């Protein structure tokens, strides 16, 4: 059975870093464009970075440009965030999305209400 | 209620009896057997009786 | 709170129980009592008939029992009904919406249901007393597109949806008589089994689900694929199914030993599969495939022997004949070839 | 060196009726390759087909062996042949030209302006035409060969010579021309649009085609269509017989050549490696 | 034998009967161009709609029949539906530029339109549609581009641009920045099978239904020359 069970931090201060490890099983992890969707408290999913099948094309969303570096690893099955420079905007949980289809451009529906292949999520609150 | 009634949809199906894979590959390989002498598609029938 | 991760932390104990239950009846796999059986040739069908009326691409297609009429919906939002022996179209009947996605041959002949992006299946009387042919009822009660639909009697059509609902409804009165609910998402098509004691039903979460269709509750659950299930098939004595997903793999479930018994997969095949439906003895596994041409996989060693071809887009439907005999399969060229 | 004018017709009946037939087939048992312009396509290959199998042959005889082979109802049945047939495939080829004229500059409009009953009875009307002006010398070196010397005698009456250069060469030139003309304008106005909205963020295809097209066209057919109007006007002093003849079959190796300029779609490309 | 000869007369009677009708159909759905319309829930598609899981708006201009159709009924998951729409002329996309929290939601939706198996000739509508608040957002100055998209600091007008005489040199950075986010995804991949057309609309234009027809009629002539290798 897919699935993706993420295991990242909890409390780190304003300016701090942390580093969420989503370890990806039960399907072929080299195949699937990976994504980081996340919802912060009291607002809807959004998009935060992707990463092709191999490691080569990355993206990002401005918000997290600069700061996030989002990174796989097909040999152990897992997919890195590494994340710096937290500011009080980036508290939500962190879903470690993946793409519907393999061998695709296109990552369709992944920040839908209910999707299948996605994580419970892991919560990164920065604060004092 | 909501993890009660997925556990408890879990917890249901997890009380069924299974048979080997063993016997359940035999039994399809036998109605396989058993039926092959009735398969169009399997075994080319002539033209006579194919009415495509 | 806590008793949310309580419960989550019971469920997946008792999951690890399940998979330890399947895998203690693991004795031994298919392929291994199937190395001593012999292999089942090169099948090689050859395309008897080509039947070419609609205008855009065919959706779906449904078998009269006869083994001779069939029915095809296409996009365009015509449901003709062909004479497969003499390539003629007894019917032509002009839909109220064209994005048909399903449709169905009722077991009888009488009637014909389909039904896609309006949310609605319906049901139109083919044998009326002025030889017109009208609406019969429209079942309105899903809420998304409406991905298959299965007659059952004349009265009793079952209907999958694309808000993860089965609804087995009653054509009679026009309301639904129970509702299986358990999918996570879009559920893309079922199949009931031969004597419609029960159905499968496979969804876009990557697992199938064995519904009773008498207390309306999910039996079992399927899941050893790894994307979604657009395709699923009752093996001609009921207890085994096959489904066909995106991952570019089809699989065989049975249902008493509650596992996957094949794997029809290959390393050049990246293209995943848009329906399947075994033969009248269950060893030739048709599936239809996105790189446009279908397999014929040997369901009992899962090697490959025959490929049909001869489609100019994706093959979309795909479904043999009650005795046996033919095997029609549409596409999205709006040619609808039958094979033997 | 005659000898190796056998060499010349081998390559050329076989490849002319070759061609067309192929054509012609892979159109008729080809759905996909059934379109509204294909009619066309199979008028001209039906045209080149009946010219590379009885018009080349017996020309090419009366080319090399300066006498007529058959009898003179062979030789009014070739001369009433030949001029259908020619004219039938420049006129179709004037067809195909107005038919992608519409096609590209009035898109929208298209598939329910040119569609299959109205491509039929276009058609139609080019055949009827073609065959009018080919059976007019029927009715009705001046008288030498109609002496029955064992020669052929094309029909040199100068009015009939004008008009059937006119309605058979010089009309769908003028056609084809100022519609390819306008189709090149819009195909390279395009192409520099969308080059300039694609390379924002870090080639001529109109002109090969539109000059394959016409320069395929005139090359083998405006030759000895000027000739014929010189031999018309001037006479046999200005133009002698045997130019003529090599001129034709110029034109006969236009004839040859059609089944390469319109059928090199990817979907007659496949419908062929299907037939072969 | 006769009523079998009977049986079989009264059915080829019948097939001919039927394929006359579908020859009319044939001819009636060829001159109605579709153009599956979709947005998001505050983009203003609703107002494009200018006329069930579906609301088809019929609309003709210059005798060509139109036949636009937004798709409501269905949840949010659009990756099986929307296969259903790849025979469309085009796929008008309309995007609110205003609400800068939800554009890097269109600008993903986009590409995975562009960049899917079946829409992959299928040639994008874009219609950017709320300049009027854009222009009051940005004159406003409350709301920074530059921090929903940090290479907003470094971009420059574009030297062709057209800015309509009257406004702002801060509103049009604006407005092409995001009209230019949105065609540097599509130039990335568009290999000349389908292409993108974007536009400027507010609530209120009178002339967005002419637009449609030019774009349309645009998208065809390109295909009709791209398919008789004369592009
Ligand atoms: N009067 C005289 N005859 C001769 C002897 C002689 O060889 N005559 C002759 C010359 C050429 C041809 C080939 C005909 N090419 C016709 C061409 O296809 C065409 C013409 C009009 C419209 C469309 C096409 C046949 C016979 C000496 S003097």
């Amino acid at each position: 059975q897919v699935q993706l069970q993420e295991s990242g931090g909890g409390l780190v201060q304003p300016g701090g870093s942390l580093r969420l490890s989503c370890a990806a099983s039960g399907f072929t992890f080299s195949n699937y464009k990976m994504n980081w969707v996340r919802q912060a408290p009291g607002k809807g999913l959004e998009w935060v970075s992707d990463i092709s099948q191999s490691g080569a094309s990355i993206s990002y969303t401005g918000s997290v440009k600069g700061r996030f570096t989002i990174s796989r690893d097909n040999a152990k099955n897992t997919l890195y965030l590494q994340m710096n420079s937290l500011k009080p905007e980036d508290t939500a949980v962190y879903y470690c999305a993946r793409c519907p289809a393999p061998f695709t451009r296109d990552c369709f529906d992944v920040t839908s209400t209910t999707y299948a292949y996605r994580g419970q999520g892991t919560q990164v609150t920065v604060s004092s | 209620a909501q993890a009660r009634k997925l556990v408890e949809q879990l917890k249901m199906e997890a009380n069924i009896d299974r048979i080997k894979v063993s016997k359940a590959a035999a039994d399809l390989m036998a109605y396989c057997e058993a039926h092959a002498k009735e398969d169009p598609l399997l075994t080319p029938v002539p033209a006579s009786e194919n009415p495509f | 709170q806590s008793e949310l991760d309580q419960l989550r932390q019971e469920a997946e104990q008792l999951k690890n129980q399940i998979r330890d239950a399947r895998k203690a009846c693991a004795d031994a796999t298919l392929s291994q009592i199937t190395n001593n059986i012999d292999p089942v040739g090169r099948i090689q069908m050859r395309t008897r008939r080509t039947l070419r009326g609609h205008l855009a691409k065919i959706y779906a297609m449904h078998w009269g029992t006869d083994s001779r009429l069939l029915v095809s919906a296409s996009q365009d939002g015509k449901l003709i009904i062909w004479d497969s022996y003499t390539t003629n179209k007894v019917h032509a009947i002009p839909l109220r919406s064209s994005w048909v996605m399903t449709c169905a041959y009722a077991p009888s002949g009488n009637y014909v249901a389909c039904g896609g992006l309006d949310n609605i299946c319906s049901i139109y009387n083919l044998k009326t007393r002025e030889g017109n042919v009208r609406v019969s009822r429209e079942l309105a009660g899903h809420t998304g597109y409406l991905s298959c639909c299965r007659f059952l009697d004349d009265n009793q059509i079952v209907t999958s949806s694309g808000d993860t609902t089965c609804a087995l409804w009653d054509i009679e009165t026009g309301q639904q008589t129970t509702t299986f609910t358990g999918h996570t998402g879009d559920v893309m098509s079922l199949s009931l089994a031969p004597d419609t004691r029960l159905f499968v039903s496979g969804a876009c979460d990557a697992s199938a689900k064995l519904w009773d269709v008498r207390e309306g509750m999910c039996r079992q659950t399927f899941t050893g694929h790894e994307s979604d299930i657009n395709a699923i098939c009752f093996f001609p004595n009921g207890n085994a199914f096959a489904t066909g997903s995106d991952d570019a793999t089809c699989r065989l479930f049975d249902l008493r030993a509650d596992q996957e018994l094949m794997t029809y997969s290959h390393d050049n095949i990246i293209c995943g599969i848009t329906s399947v439906s075994f033969s009248k003895s269950g060893r030739l596994l048709l599936a239809g495939y996105d790189d446009f041409n279908c397999n014929v996989w040997d369901a009992l060693k899962a090697d490959r022997a025959g490929v049909l071809a001869g489609h100019d887009n994706r093959v979309s439907c795909l479904g043999v004949t009650d005795d046996g005999m033919a095997v029609a399969t549409g596409s999205w060229d709006s040619f609808l070839k039958i094979w033997n | 060196a005659v000898a190796l004018a056998g060499a010349l017709l081998a390559l050329e009946v076989l490849a002319t009726v070759g061609g067309n037939l192929l054509v012609i087939v892979a159109i008729a048992r080809t759905p996909r390759l059934q379109t509204m312009t294909n009619v066309f396509v199979t008028s001209l290959a039906t045209a080149d087909l009946v010219v590379g199998l009885l018009v080349v042959p017996p020309g090419a005889t009366l080319a090399l062996t300066g006498r007529w082979p058959l009898g003179a109802t062979g030789c009014e049945l070739w001369t009433s042949v030949d001029v259908l047939c020619v004219t039938a495939s420049i006129e179709t080829l004037c067809a195909l030209a107005v038919d992608r004229y519409l096609a590209v500059t009035n898109p929208l409009r298209y598939g329910a302006l040119v569609t299959k009953r109205r491509a039929r009875a276009a058609v139609v009307l080019v055949w009827v035409v073609s065959a009018a002006v080919s059976f007019a010398p029927i009715m009705s070196e001046a008288q030498r060969c109609h002496s029955n010397p064992h020669c052929c005698a094309f029909a040199s009456n100068i009015p009939y010579a004008l008009l059937s250069s006119s309605v058979s060469f010089y009309l769908p030139l003028l056609v084809m021309l100022f519609v390819y003309a306008r189709v090149f304008l819009v195909a390279t106005r395009q192409l520099r649009l969308l080059r300039r909205e694609l390379g924002r963020f870090p080639e001529h295809r109109a002109l090969r085609t539109l000059g394959l097209i016409v320069g395929t066209f005139t090359l083998c057919w405006l030759p000895f269509f000027v000739a014929n109007v010189m031999r018309a006007l001037g006479g046999p002093s200005l133009v002698p017989s045997p130019a003529l003849l090599a001129l034709n079959w110029l034109g006969y190796a236009n004839s040859a050549f059609n089944p390469l300029i319109y059928c090199r779609s990817p979907d007659f490309r496949s419908a062929f490696r299907r037939l072969l | 034998t006769e009523d079998q000869r009977n049986e079989e007369k009264a059915q080829r009677e019948a097939n001919k009967k039927i394929e006359k009708q579908l020859q009319k159909d044939k001819q009636v759905y060829r001159a109605t161009h579709r153009l599956l319309l979709l947005g998001a829930d505050n983009s203003g598609k609703s107002t494009i709609v200018k006329q069930s899981g579906i609301f088809e708006t019929k609309f003709q201009v210059d005798k060509v029949n139109f036949h636009m159709f937004d798709v409501g009924g269905q949840r949010d998951e659009r990756r099986k539906w929307i296969q259903c729409f790849n025979d469309v002329t085009a796929i008008i996309f309309v995007v609110d530029s205003s609400d800068y929290n939800r554009l890097q939601e269109a600008l993903n939706l986009f590409k995975s339109i562009w960049n899917n198996r079946w829409l992959r000739t299928i040639s994008v509508i874009l219609f950017l549609n709320k300049q009027d608040l854009l222009a009051e957002k940005v004159l406003a100055g409350k709301s920074k581009i530059e921090d929903y998209f940090p290479e907003f600091a470094r971009y420059t007008t574009p030297e062709d641009a057209t800015p309509e005489p009257g406004e702002d040199p801060r509103v049009t950075r604006a407005k092409y920045f995001i009209r230019d986010e949105f065609l540097r995804i599509s130039t990335a991949s568009g290999d000349g099978r389908h292409y993108c057309y974007p536009h400027f609309t507010c609530a209120v234009d009178t002339e967005n239904a002419r637009r449609i027809f030019n774009d349309c009629r645009d998208i065809i002539q390109r295909m009709h020359l791209r398919q008789y290798e004369l592009l």
